[PDB]
């Protein structure tokens, strides 16, 4: 009837400036934890005992060479709990064995459940169908295969991303490099996705802004809006026609062209994730064989495919001693790849 | 009338304090020589 | 690259779908307009990476 | 047969481009 | 409908569709089991991960065999 | 309409809202100085004071290498 | 035999129908040079 | 009419067609299973367990069938090694017969259930509407999930009324299959000891039976019955999936990392053995020990397992593969024939030198050579103009020790910069590389290509839950919002709380 | 209350922003950072 | 160039079963009464 | 440790100076919800 | 035997109830004292 | 044995392509108004 | 555009399905044989 | 591969024949 349980969900679902809700208990504890972590690591905490690297402001770093940096590849897969093995409570030491990776990793992925949960309990209140959470699932794939999954199929915490502005550049290199994640299928299919998506989202919304109905007298137009309005602002007829001569097809139904909108990024960041689970395991979309064998075979032979594994064997050698600290590489210098002069 | 302390009273607080507490010492940092 | 370092593009000559392009125009050239009519023949146009720039000039 | 492959497909794609412009479902008005 | 003999046997295990137990019923009692299992499955991932290290529980095959 | 709670154009343009936070944002501001200025942060962290991350003859990094005995490791790192 | 209610015809529009071959072509497309390595 | 991607909801008030479904799917699988196992049977070859086993050869279900009893096929061999076994009726080729027959009579059982698809049994005696009684289909199916599940585990894997399952030392050299008490201590949460497997199922079978027991008797709370639509079969494929990509990921991990039911002489080795060079270890110590004990290098060497020092190379590595390097692993190396012996770098001082190893992350790497304390002593230059550290300037030569190449001393440059090379990966072996034109290439093994398909669907899995859990919730609203939704229940200050017209200020 | 002006407030506190973003700046030139 | 033999058996049905399915569908949607 | 007191000294007079004028109206909010 | 890492083990479930149970504590405490209000 | 490679491709097709052909023509006879 | 008056449906009907799938499957059967060689 | 193709259309001819005895069309008296 009315008891507690049913007090507690009145006073968690209040209408107030910010909606809390019981996801909320989930979501805003581990979203700000998240949050509060990552701007705490990046303001005061080095990298030097993990990676040998400078990472904080209190250091000398800027907003673009900051992070919370993976812990050291020795430490593996370890949770890195401020109680566990590892720092025994220490809290300095859970901080220079980059303890603050994990809790980052650990209380974004649940902060990322309690908002898309977030999202259900609120469609659910309102009355909506709950598509928004569904669309929601890509970035939930993309998060959970890059820094949870590739991490665990590869030797440690160390090589999953790290928290930072240049730290994700050298992730793609890397990823370019070792993994030649540009010739990936399921790469490609993400970048269809999403360069797909941002042409939808800009041809919409000028098609939108460029078929307007004159439903007011400003030479500024956003005035003559009314949310409750019956009418359509903008005539999807002369939107069509448009498009038809233009392009030689048009959306004609605007409940497709909203679905599409939608289907297009979540879909393409769906098959990157897929990707990015095969190269967890090193299974790379790497070579083609019947061009190392002809190659191979024949030393005129030359593409473009390998060119790029040229410059990828120069990002290996040359990127490695100081990027796997671990690995104790010493390459001498007769040894290093390179071409002509440079 | 209004309340004063609010749900949205503390979201704002828990963001805003820090903030600041952390600009301060991020300022302090642009005086710090090797 | 102009250094007599001719790099295959085509389907025909051993490229697939993701390894195929077409070759910008040589090095050599760098950018003087090099239409059809200023090659001795077919052959050294080709060589010389003539189709990138028609291709990109009437894209363009 | 690899080059005929990649040829047929890109072939079939620039027919199904015709028949989807010239003879799509025409946009009626309702 | 088609009566069958298995079908005249079975008829009362698929005859309470809808039947519920007033209220929040065993509702407490399922938390209570559902909190040993999340505690249960946190064991048993930080036994597997190191995080939890138990006196002759070497996480290893060199253990022995 | 909106949620009950006091307009914020309202509350940051009233006198009270700025009696009140004239003194605690330079308050916030000069706690998060002196956090970096006495030196506190570097021992609450323990991030290297730029004498601090090599020692004078050796020049490799104190690299952590032993997962459950790291926490020792870093403490005779950082005796040198 | 009795008829079975639940039965529905199924639509595949023309607009579907071009969609639907533009994905599976891109994908044989895209994938092709994979399959023969 | 329905469009496509909806098709099959016509069984959703149609349990008998359902069940036809369902069992025209289990018919598939069991089929796909059978078809399987003959294929891998008509090409797998059984004569060298030591260096050409099944997952060198891409045999995917032929370790399952080893893990749980089944080792011996109808010819007279074992995939021990054995001659003259007689495995009886269930050898690899009655198990996938077993299979084909069962896919046909669940076939069959298909069309019936098609055809009468009318039963009163699933009419709701009081509406005569088609009706499920879900709550209590899963406390019977549960009941005989748990029974299973613990004679699975007490008669089964124990030996006490079945064969018990595969276990092996440490290194995986000896492995066959054990009747395996349980462990009842917390050693049994270990996943490297098989003596867990056979409690969990013991104790977990138990308390199957015994929930299973509850959820036939008692029935949903009310709130729980309506929170969760537990008159809706769609609430039940939501939760399902969700268990099921919870699994999925579960069956991922432990073959990722290995633990006790993914034995490295079914699956292949783990690419952390590689990393810790676990296999190197073992086999430094053993030699060692020979030493010790007067041995000559040569004998030390000599004792090494052919089959030890197959797992210290880097080509029987999972996380060495490529996407689309198809097919067996003999394909890309070859086919392993024999150990050429352990290869032992020297130069022209007579220092001892050590080829710095191929970690799992690079398709290519330079071949380095440096003294027992990491001092680079050797490599193979690229640019030659300004090199200082050349075979040929260093003087180096490689001795074997143990192998084909026992007690031979290479000092021509090329060729022991030919042998450097292949230390890099490790343990060095001769293949045949003609019998599948093998190309040179690594490629992954079982492990790897398990890992990576059941984490791929595992991952899918969690959208399908999350669709089928939001039209679950959400089925009221699957064609569109109320058509005169009220403006003040969307709009801010009517309600107190969000959604209940009852809290209108 | 309404009696500062919403425009001083504004211009204010986006001076406030102005001087210490042009601190920062001032921070990426000398000191540590400043790669001197 | 040495490709692999099933390429084109692989791409071939890759292509046509799902696109048969697809024609199957809307041929019998033309044919249904209007 | 005298550089904590440093540090906290300013947000707890920070934090007595703001409860000084709104205790007040804090008490007030306080009994108003009875 | 109680190692190390079961200490921690116990320590680390001990503070994680101590957070959600003064969570609830607090939530069930101010919806009691602040209910929403409802017509007859 | 050392069979034509082409004989897998030719084989699928002869089967498939007019095997479809019949499908097609079946399924939209039965979706026709009857 | 004017409807065509020459249009006609087209049938098969299930015998005959029946009867051109064992035609293609039996000629299939028949010469795949020569198609290995 | 060419054992996997007899046997498969072999397989097809015997559901065919499954389909064509148990799935027919009725003879009916008109
Ligand atoms: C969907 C969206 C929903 C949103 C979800 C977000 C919530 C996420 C919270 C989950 C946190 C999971 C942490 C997993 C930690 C882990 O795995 O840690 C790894 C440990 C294993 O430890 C590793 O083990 C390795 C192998 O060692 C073994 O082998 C060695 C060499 O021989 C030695 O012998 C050694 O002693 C022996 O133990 C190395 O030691 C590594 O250093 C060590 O880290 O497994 C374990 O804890 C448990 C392993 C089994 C269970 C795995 C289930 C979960 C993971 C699924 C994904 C797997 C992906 C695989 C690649 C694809
Ligand atoms: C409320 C949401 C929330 C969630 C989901 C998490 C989740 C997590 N936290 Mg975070 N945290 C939170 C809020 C949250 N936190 C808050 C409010 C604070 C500030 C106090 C923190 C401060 C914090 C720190 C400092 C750390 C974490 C860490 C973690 C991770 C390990 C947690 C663990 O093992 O607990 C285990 C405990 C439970 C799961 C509680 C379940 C209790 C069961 C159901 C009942 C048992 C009761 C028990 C029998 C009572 C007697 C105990 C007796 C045996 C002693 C996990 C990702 C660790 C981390 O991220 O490392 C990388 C870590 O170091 N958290
Ligand atoms: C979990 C499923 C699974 C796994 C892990 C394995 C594993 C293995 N198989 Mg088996 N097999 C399976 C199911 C599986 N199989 C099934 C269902 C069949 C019937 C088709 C077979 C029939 C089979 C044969 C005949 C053979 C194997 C062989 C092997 C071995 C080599 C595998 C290989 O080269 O893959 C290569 C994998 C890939 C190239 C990846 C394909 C990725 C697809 C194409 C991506 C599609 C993307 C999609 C179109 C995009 C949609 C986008 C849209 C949503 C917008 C390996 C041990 C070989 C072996 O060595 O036998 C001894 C072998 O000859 N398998
Ligand atoms: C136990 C697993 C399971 C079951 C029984 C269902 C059942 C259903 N689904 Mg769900 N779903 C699942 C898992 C499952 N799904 C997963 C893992 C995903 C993410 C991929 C989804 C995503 C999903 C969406 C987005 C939708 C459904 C819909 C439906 C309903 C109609 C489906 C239909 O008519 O397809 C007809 C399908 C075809 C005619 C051809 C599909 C061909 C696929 C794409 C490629 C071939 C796949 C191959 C044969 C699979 C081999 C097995 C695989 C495990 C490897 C039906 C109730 C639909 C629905 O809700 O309708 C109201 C719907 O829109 N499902
Ligand atoms: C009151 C309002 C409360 C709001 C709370 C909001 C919480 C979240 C805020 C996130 C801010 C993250 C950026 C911090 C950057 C920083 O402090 O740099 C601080 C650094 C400090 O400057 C560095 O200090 C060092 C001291 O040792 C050295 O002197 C370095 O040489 C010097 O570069 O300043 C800069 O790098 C200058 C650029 C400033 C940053 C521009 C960021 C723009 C991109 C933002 C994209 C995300 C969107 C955020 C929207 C909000
Ligand atoms: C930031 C504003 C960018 C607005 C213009 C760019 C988006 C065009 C997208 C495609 C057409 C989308 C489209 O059709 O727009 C339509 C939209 C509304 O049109 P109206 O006719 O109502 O108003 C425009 C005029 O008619 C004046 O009333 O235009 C605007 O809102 C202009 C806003 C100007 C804002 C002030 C000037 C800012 C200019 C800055 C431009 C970029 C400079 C970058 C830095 C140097
Ligand atoms: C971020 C979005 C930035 C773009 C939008 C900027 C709107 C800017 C805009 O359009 O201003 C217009 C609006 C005018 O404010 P008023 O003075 O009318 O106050 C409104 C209240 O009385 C409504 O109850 O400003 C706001 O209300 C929001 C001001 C920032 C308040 C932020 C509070 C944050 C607390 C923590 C929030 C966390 C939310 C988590 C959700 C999961
Ligand atoms: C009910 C329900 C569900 C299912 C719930 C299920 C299956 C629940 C089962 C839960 C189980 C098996 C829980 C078992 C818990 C066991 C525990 C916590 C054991 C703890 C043992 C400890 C701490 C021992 C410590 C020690 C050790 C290791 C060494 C010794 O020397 C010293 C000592 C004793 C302190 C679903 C699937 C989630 C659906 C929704 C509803
Ligand atoms: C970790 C941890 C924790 C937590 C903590 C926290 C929660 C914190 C927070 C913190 C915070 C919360 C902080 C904040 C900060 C902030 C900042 C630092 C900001 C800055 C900003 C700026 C600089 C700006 C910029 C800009 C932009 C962005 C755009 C516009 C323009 C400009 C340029 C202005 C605990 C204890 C639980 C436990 C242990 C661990
Ligand atoms: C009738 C009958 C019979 C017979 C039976 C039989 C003969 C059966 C068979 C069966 C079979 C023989 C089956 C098979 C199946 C199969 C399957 C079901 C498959 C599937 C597959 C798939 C699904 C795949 C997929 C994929 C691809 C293709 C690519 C890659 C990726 C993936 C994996 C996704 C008998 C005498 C008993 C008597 C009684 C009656
Ligand atoms: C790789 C394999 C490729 C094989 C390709 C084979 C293509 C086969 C094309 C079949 C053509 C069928 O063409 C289809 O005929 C039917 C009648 O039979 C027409 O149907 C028309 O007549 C029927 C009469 O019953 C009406 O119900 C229907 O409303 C009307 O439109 C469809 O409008 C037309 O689309
Ligand atoms: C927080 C987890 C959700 C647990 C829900 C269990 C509700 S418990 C519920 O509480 C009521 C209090 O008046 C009692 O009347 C009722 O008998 C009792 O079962
Ligand atoms: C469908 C064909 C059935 C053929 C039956 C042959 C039975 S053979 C029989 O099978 C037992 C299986 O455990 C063996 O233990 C036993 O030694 C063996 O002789
Ligand atoms: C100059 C060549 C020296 C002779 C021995 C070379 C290293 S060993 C050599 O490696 C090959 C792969 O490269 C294997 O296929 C082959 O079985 C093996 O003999
Ligand atoms: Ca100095
Ligand atoms: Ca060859
Ligand atoms: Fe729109
Ligand atoms: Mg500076």
């Amino acid at each position: 009837e009315r008891g507690w349980f049913d007090i507690l969900d009145d006073w968690l679902k209040r209408d107030r400036f910010v909606f809390v809700g019981w996801s909320g208990i989930l979501l805003f504890p581990c979203a700000y934890l998240a949050l509060g972590g990552w701007l705490t690591g990046t303001t005061f905490v080095t990298s030097w005992y993990t990676h040998g690297l400078a990472s904080s402001y209190l250091e000398g770093c800027n907003f673009l060479t900051v992070a919370v940096s993976t812990p050291a590849n020795s430490m593996g897969h370890s949770l890195l709990l401020l109680w566990g093995p590892e720092a025994q409570g220490d809290f300095t030491r859970w901080c220079q064995l980059g303890g603050l990776w994990t809790f980052i990793a650990l209380h974004g992925a649940f902060g990322l459940i309690g908002f898309m949960l977030r999202q259900f309990e609120i469609a659910r209140l309102v009355g909506v169908r709950p598509y928004n959470a569904i669309a929601f699932s890509a970035p939930i794939a993309v998060f959970v295969s890059v820094f949870l999954i590739y991490p665990l199929g590869q030797s440690s915490w160390f090589f999953a991303p790290s928290f930072g502005v240049a730290a994700i550049f050298r992730f793609l290199l890397f990823f370019q490099g070792f993994h030649n994640w540009t010739l990936n299928p399921f790469h490609m299919m993400g970048v269809a996705g999403v360069l797909g998506g941002a042409l939808l989202c800009a041809i919409h919304g000028a098609t939108v802004e460029n078929t307007l109905f004159q439903d007011g007298e400003g030479a500024s137009t956003f005035r003559a809006f009314n949310p409750t309005q019956a009418e359509e602002t903008y005539s999807m007829v002369t939107a069509n026609r448009f498009w038809s001569q233009i392009f030689g097809i048009a959306f004609s139904n605007k409940r497709w062209l909203h679905f599409f909108m939608l289907f297009v990024p979540v879909t393409g960041l769906w098959m990157s994730a897929i990707g990015v689970v095969g190269l967890a395991l090193n299974l790379r979309s790497y070579d083609f064989i019947s061009q190392e064998i002809r190659a191979a075979e024949d030393p005129e032979f030359e593409t473009f495919y390998t060119k790029n594994l040229l410059l990828n064997e120069g990002i290996r050698a040359w990127m490695a001693p100081q990027d796997q600290p671990h690995e104790n590489f010493v390459f001498p210098e007769e040894v290093l790849p390179r071409g002509n002069a440079l | 009338s209004y309340p004063i302390f609010t749900v949205r009273w503390v979201a704002v607080h828990t963001l805003a304090v820090p903030t600041i507490f952390f600009l301060g010492a991020i300022a302090a940092m642009q005086f710090i020589q090797r | 690259d102009g250094i007599r370092e001719p790099v295959s593009g085509s389907l025909l000559y051993g490229n697939n779908i993701i390894t195929a392009a077409v070759v910008p125009s040589s090095n050599a050239i760098g950018l003087h307009l090099y239409p059809i009519w200023d090659a001795a023949s077919l052959d050294e146009w080709l060589y010389n990476g003539g189709p990138y720039q028609l291709i990109i000039f009437h894209f363009l | 047969m690899e080059t005929i492959t990649y040829v047929f497909i890109f072939a079939c794609i620039i027919a199904l481009f015709f028949f989807a412009i010239f003879f799509r479902e025409p946009p009626r008005i309702t | 409908a088609r009566r069958t003999w298995l079908g005249d046997i079975l008829r009362p295990l698929n005859s309470e569709y809808g039947k519920v137990a007033p209220g929040w019923g065993t509702t407490p009692l399922m938390a209570v089991f559902m909190g040993l299992f999340l505690v249960f499955l946190l064991i048993i991932l930080e036994i597997y991960n190191s995080t939890l290290i138990l006196d002759g529980v070497n996480v290893s095959w060199k253990a022995l065999g | 309409g909106t949620t009950g709670e006091r307009p914020f154009s309202d509350i940051i343009t009233s006198v009270r809202y700025w009696v009140i936070h004239s003194i605690t944002i330079p308050a916030l501001f000069i706690a998060g100085w002196l956090f970096v200025s006495t030196g506190l942060a570097y021992d609450v962290f323990g991030t290297p004071r730029p004498d601090s991350y090599y020692a004078q003859e050796q020049r490799s990094i104190p690299l952590v290498t032993d997962r459950f005995e790291a926490k020792q490791q870093v403490e005779t790192f950082l005796e040198q | 035999m009795e008829p079975n209610p639940n039965r529905q015809p199924v639509e595949l529009n023309r607009t579907s129908l071009y969609l639907g071959l533009l994905l599976i072509l891109v994908l044989a497309l895209l994938f092709s040079s994979y399959f023969f390595n | 009419g329905l469009p496509w991607y909806r098709v099959h909801t016509v069984l959703i008030n149609d349990p008998g067609r359902l069940i036809a479904a369902h069992l025209m799917h289990t018919a598939l699988v069991a089929g796909w299973a059978g078809s399987m196992a003959l294929y891998e049977l008509a090409t797998f070859d059984p004569s060298d367990p030591v260096l050409n086993p099944m997952w060198r050869q891409g045999m995917f279900v032929l370790p399952f069938m080893a893990r749980l009893g089944v080792t011996g096929s109808w010819s007279g061999w074992s995939i021990t090694g054995e001659t003259g076994i007689d495995p009886g009726f269930w050898s690899f080729e009655g198990v996938a017969l077993a299979h084909i027959v069962l896919s046909g009579l669940l076939f069959l059982a298909a069309c019936w259930h098609w055809v009468y698809w009318d039963l009163e049994l699933f009419r709701d005696p009081r509406t005569g509407e088609p009706a499920l009684d879900l709550p209590k289909m899963f406390g019977i199916h549960l009941f005989l999930a748990g029974l299973l599940c613990f004679g699975f585990g007490a008669f089964h894997l124990t030996g006490l009324f079945g064969p018990g399952m595969w276990v092996s030392d440490p290194y995986g050299l000896t492995g066959s299959v054990q009747p395996v008490a349980p462990e009842w201590g917390p050693d049994g949460f270990n996943p490297y000891n098989p003596g867990g497997v056979v409690a969990h199922h013991i104790a977990a079978g138990i308390v199957g039976i015994i929930a299973g027991l509850f959820h036939i008797l008692v029935r949903p709370p009310q709130r729980l019955y309506k929170a969760l639509r537990m008159g809706n079969i769609e609430t039940v494929l939501s939760s399902s999936i969700a268990a099921v990509f919870f699994a999925a990921f579960v069956v991922a991990g432990t073959m990722w990392y290995g633990s006790a039911t993914t034995p490295i002489e079914l699956f292949g080795p783990t690419r952390y053995q590689w990393d810790s060079s676990y296999f190197q270890q073992e086999i430094n110590r053993r030699v060692q020990a020979s030493l010790a004990s007067g041995a000559t290098l040569e004998e030390a060497w000599s004792a090494i397992p052919e089959k030890l020092a197959f797992y210290d190379y880097i080509g029987n590595n999972p996380a060495k593969g490529g996407l689309f390097r198809t097919g067996p692993m003999n394909k890309g190396d070859g086919i392993a024939q024999a150990w050429k012996g352990h290869a032992v770098f020297r130069n022209k001082e007579g220092e001892e030198l050590f080829v710095r190893r191929m970690p799992a992350f690079f398709e290519s790497f330079p071949v380095i050579l440096t003294d027992k304390n990491g001092v680079v002593k050797a490599d193979i230059p690229f640019r030659r103009a300004e090199s200082k550290y050349s075979f040929e300037q260093q003087g180096v030569t490689v001795s074997f020790y143990g192998g084909e190449l026992n007690g031979q001393t290479f000092t021509d440059p090329p060729t022991v910069k030919s042998y450097a090379r292949k230390a890099i990966f490790g343990e060095i072996f001769e293949f045949d590389t003609e019998t599948l034109n093998s190309d040179g290439i690594f490629r992954t093994s079982p492990r790897g290509w398990f890992t990576f398909a059941h984490a791929v669907f595992a991952l899918l899995f969690f959208f399908g839950h999350i669709w089928h859990g939001a039209r679950t919730l959400f089925r009221d609203v699957f064609s569109g919002i109320d058509p005169e939704l009220s403006p003040e229940q969307v709009e801010w200050g009517f309600y107190q709380k969000v959604g209940d017209v009852t809290t209108r200020r | 209350g309404g009696r500062i002006p919403l425009w001083i407030v504004a211009t204010v506190a986006g001076m406030g922003v102005i001087v210490i973003v042009g601190l920062f700046f001032y921070g990426a030139y000398a000191g540590l950072g400043s790669s001197l | 160039m040495e490709v692999n033999q099933l390429g084109l058996i692989a791409t071939a049905l890759f292509v046509l079963v799902p696109s048969v399915f697809l024609i199957i569908l809307y041929v019998q949607t033309e044919s249904q009464q209007k | 440790d005298w550089r904590v007191l440093v540090v906290l000294l300013p947000v707890l007079l920070a934090a007595g100076w703001a409860v000084r004028n709104i205790l007040p109206y804090a008490v007030k909010q306080v009994q108003k919800l009875l | 035997t109680i190692t190390p890492s079961l200490k921690g083990f116990f320590i680390g479930l001990l503070s994680g109830a101590v957070v959600l149970g003064l969570t609830f504590a607090v939530l069930i405490a101010i919806s009691q004292i602040d209910k929403v209000q409802r017509s007859l």
